[PDB]
């Protein structure tokens, strides 16, 4: 399909005992982190419990450490029913608005607002449509559909027969109508009528009549954000920025009457607020104004859970001239708690590749899987699961069924891994272009 | 001032018309076009030959002529001169065909 193969594409959930909270040695796509996943499987409970507001949680760990993978797994184990929204730091340099809006946006989209209602459908394939266009038009017509169960006659009035014949509906054209709005959607052609579409190309599909009645009550539980409702309300096609951005900063008195509504629907039972999660990937490519904004947003009652990852050590703050752990100032990681990921064993990297191997149709050959995990040892993880796209490539070149050990060994002597990359850097030192802009072009 | 029949004594003279001839009693293009608008909804770009026509012709007023018949002997059960759609559901229906 649409989607292809990536690097997280193995991952289906968090890998947990859903009873306890154990972590399996593997489950669901996830090797070890057993205490990481434990830990984010605990995060995952109290996103779904909703009573607890505005907790952050930092996951650190050196890179490869499944950072990502731990929150990719809590986002296929959160699934449709709890908002999740990714954010790369980088994204709030925002050249439309300043970095803290970018960041409210973020917040706003991270609550959903639960709304459940109910319509009348009218649904069955048309077996005639009669208007008389009577010099003007849509003067009268009659309408009758079946369904395999049923079928009945309607009088049309004036603005349904414009629907219809806006959507030029046709004898054998299966239609659902939305009565309160008077929307006609046309899901397909009956397969009995098919000689009739004449004009329809070969390539044309068609459908079994509908079953049951014509008219019943449909349900619709929608879900939309606290910051959808805010850009609505921006402007006469406020949500035609959802999607074009072009939202400026949104005016702050906006927000708190919204806030205040939506206390209302809950107060009144036409609503639900539903919590959910916003992670910050490499949250410190953020800057010292930000975190002083995200300190007291977490206090707000209508704030999501918000998960962080860092490859950072001691490092300088961004906008400021001095170091802190993470990267990170320390008043805001004394808001924050801790989850470690740590390397992984030579075991566990063979069931990573073993499992990037099933994601990808590859067959390791068990020798080459060993040597995919000597690789993984030595070159990293990252590395040795690129080889294994690599090899298959050349074994299909070779025309082989399955990748062997000379198809690695042709991976790793094509591509460099980072450290002997380096070495060819620190060999290579005068045709390369050092910092200092000096470089030698000659032989 | 000019003559007037009775009301039936035209009637059978048609009768004794019609039972006396043979020639085809509907017209011949009007029924063209009731087979080629019953075709079109079977297969599009048929064609009929002329004898197709005139065989289907020839089949279906015996069809209505015979019908008639046993509609008009319900009717005189029902002690009527007069046949009524009654009379041709009563009839189909005997035939097993309605
Ligand atoms: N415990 C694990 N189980 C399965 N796959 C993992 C695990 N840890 C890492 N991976 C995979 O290895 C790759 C690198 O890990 P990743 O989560 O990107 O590390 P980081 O985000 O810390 O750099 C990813 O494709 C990820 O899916």
């Amino acid at each position: 399909g649409l989607n292809l193969i990536a690097a997280h594409s193995h991952i289906r959930g968090l890998g947990v005992d859903a009873d306890t909270l154990e972590p399996r040695p593997s489950s669901q796509g996830l090797v070890g982190q057993e205490k990481a996943r434990k830990a984010a499987a605990v995060v995952l409970e109290m996103i779904k419990q909703g009573k607890i507001a505005g907790r952050a949680v930092l996951i650190a760990g050196p890179p490869s450490t499944g950072k990502t993978a731990i929150a990719m797994g809590m986002a296929q184990s959160l699934g449709q029913d709890v908002p999740f929204t990714t954010l790369a730091a980088s994204e709030i340099f925002s050249l439309e608005m300043s970095k803290t809006e970018a960041l409210t946006q973020a917040f706003r989209k991270s609550i959903g607002v639960r709304i459940k209602e109910e319509s009348e459908i009218m649904e069955g394939e048309v077996v005639e449509i009669q208007i008389d266009r009577s010099t003007g038009g849509a003067k009268q017509g009659k309408l009758t559909i079946k369904t395999t169960d049923m079928e009945a006659i309607y009088d049309m009035g004036s603005k349904m027969i414009d629907a219809m014949t806006k959507e030029r509906v046709m004898a054998g054209d299966i239609i659902s109508i939305d009565k309160s709005s008077g929307k006609i959607t046309k899901l397909g052609r009956s397969y009995a009528r098919s000689r009739d579409y004449d004009a329809m190309g070969v390539d044309t599909k068609f459908l079994q009549c509908p079953e049951g009645e014509l008219q019943k009550r449909k349900e619709v539980v929608h879900t939309v954000s606290l910051h959808e409702i805010d850009v609505i309300n921006s402007r006469t096609q406020g949500f035609l920025a959802l999607f074009s951005g072009d939202t400026g900063e949104i005016r702050s008195e906006i927000r708190d009457q919204i806030n205040t509504k939506v206390a209302e629907w809950k107060e009144e039972g036409k609503a639900e607020i539903v919590p959910g999660v916003l992670f910050i990937d490499e949250v410190h490519m953020l800057d010292i104004e930000c975190f002083s904004y995200i300190n007291r947003a977490l206090e707000s009652d209508l704030a999501p859970i918000v998960i962080m990852a860092s490859n950072r050590g001691v490092s300088r703050i961004r906008g400021t001239d001095y170091k802190s752990p993470h990267g990170l100032p320390l008043d805001f990681l004394d808001r924050v708690v801790i989850i470690n990921t740590h390397p992984y064993t030579p075991d566990e990297l063979r069931q990573i590749l073993s499992i990037r191997a099933q994601e990808e149709e590859v067959d390791l050959t068990p020798d080459a899987l060993a040597l995919l995990t000597k690789i993984g040892q030595e070159a990293g993880l990252r590395y040795a699961s690129n080889l294994i796209t690599t090899s298959q490539l050349i074994a299909a070149k070779r025309r082989a069924k399955q990748v062997g050990v000379e198809d690695v060994q042709r991976s790793f002597k094509l591509f460099y891994d980072p450290a002997r990359s380096v070495r060819f850097v620190q060999e290579s030192e005068k045709r390369l272009i050092g910092n200092d802009g000096v470089v030698d072009f000659s032989y | 001032k000019p003559h007037r029949y009775r009301p039936g004594t035209v009637a059978l003279r048609e009768i004794r018309r019609y039972q006396k001839s043979t020639e085809l009693l509907i017209r011949k293009l009007p029924f063209q076009r009731l087979v080629r608008e019953i075709a079109q909804d079977f297969k599009t770009d048929l064609r009929f030959q002329s004898s197709a026509v005139m065989a289907l012709q020839e089949a279906c007023e015996a069809y209505l002529v015979g019908l008639f018949e046993d509609t008009n002997l319900c009717a005189i059960h029902a002690k009527r001169v007069t046949i009524m759609p009654k009379d041709i559901q009563l009839a189909r229906r005997i035939r097993g065909e309605r």
